[PDB]
């Protein structure tokens, strides 16, 4: 069945303030949080990611930037 | 053969006032990390070298575990060498650089250069002994000073600290004079041989 | 004196630190924020978290990594090029020796005087959970700025 | 008892393996004068605990040893001892021969030890030039030239960021020395608690140096009200840690003085130079008033109506009724004070002042008036929540 | 071949510190430029 997704006040605001500059400039960006498959689906912490010469694409991510923000993002709760 | 994690701790105290044993003194602790760093990271994996200062200037954390020596060489830089000391903070620097890492559950090793007695609290060390034998941690005292200081504090708290064999402390004396830093940390059991477990 | 202009986003996220973790009165979290500082108007338009460990029992027993910092900036060149670092922030209204030597490790990212922000947890009485200030000398003296909230107009909305 | 003969040679040969790289002559002055006890620059490791007023003849020769007192002991023994101490000499012979050994010896050594940031600790290579940049005029001839060389030193105190206060407050005992033989000490009254006033951790002297620190304080409080009054020593460790005696009173004579109103006891235990001058009359009986103008605020009225009249003013400071109108003016155009007087009912309502440290009754009347605030909130407060 | 040694080995990693930040900035320099270039003429510099 489909997903409904809950976003939180703090994700949400994240989201449109990163994908916000400018009419033609693209950005990408990263959602974390912890939920099951049907119901229970949550948005807990959301952050932009580097961005590559092909703008949105599968390898504009950047695991070796991702894998230190996990260790950051851990001690506040925000890794997911 | 030996997997373990490397911390180098700064520590001085007014013994360290000399700043020329030969030719030169503190100037050849910096040369001697790329000795270190070679022996064990390129030597075999799974083997990081840490810095961190308890003493001196201030009692913070110069460079984490990097996959190279020049991270651990601008640390070395803007250190006080005549400034107070204290031995209980850097046994807990070092237990919360140890606690984040890569690589866990392994043995962890500590070497600092002690150019004092650190004669502070008896029970402090005590307390501290058995905090670092839960987390299999070594602590390896090198002696400089004036020829050689012991007979005090510094080596109570070897005999202190050992629950296990290998696992906890190793002696090694640096004689002054035109003497090789690096040649007599490589023949200790600080670099690879025993401390393994 | 200078003036402190914090978003909205910046205020909201702190305090989100503290129950996600269910942290004790025993640690305080430590983080950074970005903006410029180079005017008299100081803007926070980001901030950030750090893995920061800390002894209640002992003052002098503190861990902060810097090279977290590095691999994070490279990070924000590829996202935001006028994001630099102009201060950081922790919790807990008590300043202890932990708190006043950590901010002369990020004085070195930071050209201009970092920000100091001191992040009410419980956010008990008046308004403003997190206050203001700025680190100067005649013994650090630490005075309080005047706090504006303004945001973007996407913001906002 | 030799520190210098006998210590310091002993200990000189034991540290940095046998001798610092010792001259000849280096036991020729310790046997010139035997038992004399004539330290004279005692040259580092003993020269920290150990003092030397005598007029050395050593003074060039460590010189060239410096390079060997880094790897000794410590870099501090030339910025806090040794060529930086050639003022505890007292010897007038050596006026501005110093430029050799205190100022183009020092470029020698910043083009080698400390370039910059120097090593151990920071300020090293800032205050071993900066303080006899100053000093240089501060003998001879007048302080007129030295003003000029004076803020040079104040530019570089804000481009320098040193972590000792000891170089920021030098520079300010050299601008307080400049207002030491001039007029209006209200100028060196600033200029001498910028040196130092409450700061425990720099400023660090002998117990013989603060009667001296002290007494600078005590002529520079005559002539000026400003900035307090004699009252404002006493909460600072300065009038408790001196003297009642040998003219260091002055401080303690003068703060009793304003109540009783007597100036034959003050004049009684000071010389004719200081009492020739009116404007340490006319200046005292402003601090008589000045407690009188502190009542202003709250002390009697509970009512917060300032009211002030003329005879209160009168008895206190010993003047008449027709110099009262007189002595506003002259308060207001000097800037002492800000405010108007009532000519009809002779009655002084005052303007912002500066209002001292003091406690006891005066923090008793300020939080009885903070409870009539408390006071409204349960009658105009009450009847607003409800409503 | 003693002091020299020392010294060259302080430059040779700085040399490399600089290669693996410009080995990103190479990268950086070359996607971040439009392939598709489109004519245009300056009017005032």
């Amino acid at each position: 069945t489909k997903e409904t997704v809950y976003i939180s006040s703090i994700a949400l605001l994240k989201m449109l303030k990163h994908g916000r500059a400018g009419v033609p400039m693209e950005v990408m960006g990263l959602m974390l949080g912890e939920f099951v498959d049907d119901y229970t689906v949550n948005v807990v912490d959301v952050f932009a990611m580097p961005q590559s010469g092909t703008g949105v694409s599968v390898e504009a991510v950047d695991d070796v930037f991702q894998a230190k923000m996990m260790d950051m993002l851990k001690q506040t709760g925000r890794d997911q | 053969m030996v997997l373990e994690a490397t911390v180098l701790v700064i520590d001085n105290s007014e013994y360290s006032r000399n700043g020329d044993f030969p030719r030169t003194r503190f100037e050849a602790q910096i040369d001697s990390v790329e000795f270190i760093f070679q022996a064990k990271r390129n030597s075999n994996p799974e083997n990081t070298v840490g810095l961190i200062s308890g003493a001196g200037a201030n009692p913070r954390v110069l460079s984490t575990f990097t996959a190279e020596f020049g991270k651990i060489l601008a640390g070395l830089h803007d250190t006080q060498i005549e400034g107070k000391l204290h031995m209980a903070t850097a046994l807990q620097i070092a237990q919360l650089t140890l606690k984040h890492r890569q690589n866990k559950v392994q043995h962890q090793r500590i070497v600092a250069f002690v150019c004092s007695p650190i004669s502070d609290s008896r029970d402090e060390l005590i307390r501290l002994a058995k905090t670092l034998k839960k987390n299999n941690v070594a602590v390896d005292i090198i002696n400089f000073g004036e020829i050689e200081q012991n007979t005090e504090l510094l080596d109570e708290f070897i005999a202190a600290v050992n629950n296990p064999q290998e696992e906890t402390s190793h002696l090694l004396t640096v004689t002054p004079g035109p003497r090789l830093l690096y040649e007599n940390i490589a023949s200790s059991p600080i670099i690879l041989e025993e401390g393994s477990s | 004196h200078e003036k402190v202009t914090i978003a909205p986003l910046v205020l909201l996220s702190a305090l989100d630190h503290y129950e996600r973790t269910q942290t004790k009165e025993n640690k305080r979290c430590v983080g950074v924020i970005l903006g410029d500082a180079n005017s008299s108007t100081i803007r926070v338009t980001n901030s950030f978290a750090l893995p920061f460990e800390e002894d209640e029992k002992n003052s002098d027993v503190w861990f902060l990594d810097h090279n977290y910092i590095e691999n994070m900036n490279e990070m924000c060149k590829k996202i935001n090029a006028k994001e630099k670092l102009i201060g950081w922030y922790h919790s807990g209204p008590k300043l202890r020796a932990s708190d006043l030597k950590i901010n002369e490790l990020f004085k070195k990212y930071t050209q201009n005087n970092p920000l100091l922000l001191i992040v009410d947890v419980k956010q008990q009485g008046v308004g403003l959970p997190t206050d203001a200030y700025v680190a100067i000398e005649q013994e650090k003296t630490f005075l309080h700025l005047p706090c504006t909230i303004e945001a973007e107009e996407a913001e906002e909305i | 008892m030799f520190n210098n003969h006998e210590i310091d040679t002993i200990l000189s040969t034991l540290r940095m393996e046998a001798d610092p790289s010792l001259h000849p002559l280096f036991e020729q002055f310790e046997k010139f004068y035997e038992e004399k006890l004539w330290f004279q620059l005692s040259e580092s490791l003993t020269k920290f605990f150990d003092d030397a007023k005598s007029t050395p003849l050593r003074l060039r020769l460590y010189d060239n040893f410096v390079s060997k007192f880094y790897d000794k002991i410590n870099q501090l023994s030339v910025v806090k001892y040794l060529l930086a101490s050639l003022k505890d000499s007292k010897d007038f012979d050596e006026s501005l021969k110093y430029l050799d050994d205190l100022k183009a010896q020092f470029q020698e050594l910043d083009s080698k030890k400390q370039r910059n940031n120097g090593s151990k600790d920071h300020g090293d290579g800032i205050l071993l030039i900066d303080s006899e940049i100053a000093r240089t005029y501060l003998l001879k001839n007048d302080l007129v030239k030295a003003r000029d060389l004076l803020d040079d030193l104040e530019k570089t105190l804000d481009k320098k960021d040193s972590i000792p206060l000891r170089i920021t407050n030098s520079f300010y005992s050299t601008n307080s020395q400049y207002f030491k033989f001039k007029n209006d000490f209200n100028s060196f009254y600033y200029t001498s608690l910028l040196y130092l006033s409450t700061l425990e951790p720099s400023t660090s002297i002998t117990l013989a140096e603060r009667q001296q620190l002290a007494y600078d304080l005590s002529i520079s409080a005559l002539l000026g009200d400003k900035i307090y009054n004699f009252g404002e020593l006493l909460h600072h460790p300065i009038m408790e840690t001196i003297v009642n005696d040998s003219n260091y009173d002055w401080l303690f004579q003068l703060l009793n003085a304003l109540t009783v109103g007597d100036f034959d006891k003050f004049d009684s235990l000071i010389k004719v130079q200081i009492s020739k001058i009116p404007i340490l009359a006319q200046h005292e009986s402003f601090l008589r008033q000045k407690i009188c103008l502190m009542t202003l605020i709250e002390t009697v009225f509970v009512k917060n109506i300032r009211m002030l009249s003329f005879e209160d003013i009168s008895k206190a400071t010993h003047l008449p009724k027709d110099n009262v109108e007189h002595l506003v003016m002259r308060a207001i155009s000097l800037g002492l004070l800000k405010g108007s007087i009532d000519q009809v009912n002779e009655l002084v309502t005052i303007s912002w002042v500066q209002p001292r440290i003091i406690s006891g009754d005066q923090i008793t009347k300020m939080k009885d008036r903070l409870v009539e605030w408390n006071d409204q909130v349960e009658k105009l407060g009450k009847k607003m929540e409800a409503r | 071949i003693r002091i020299f040694r020392s010294e060259l080995q302080r430059l040779s990693h700085e040399n490399n510190v600089m290669l693996e930040k410009i080995k990103d900035n190479k990268e950086k320099i070359k996607n971040n430029r439009q392939l598709p270039y489109l004519v245009a003429n300056v009017v005032e510099v």
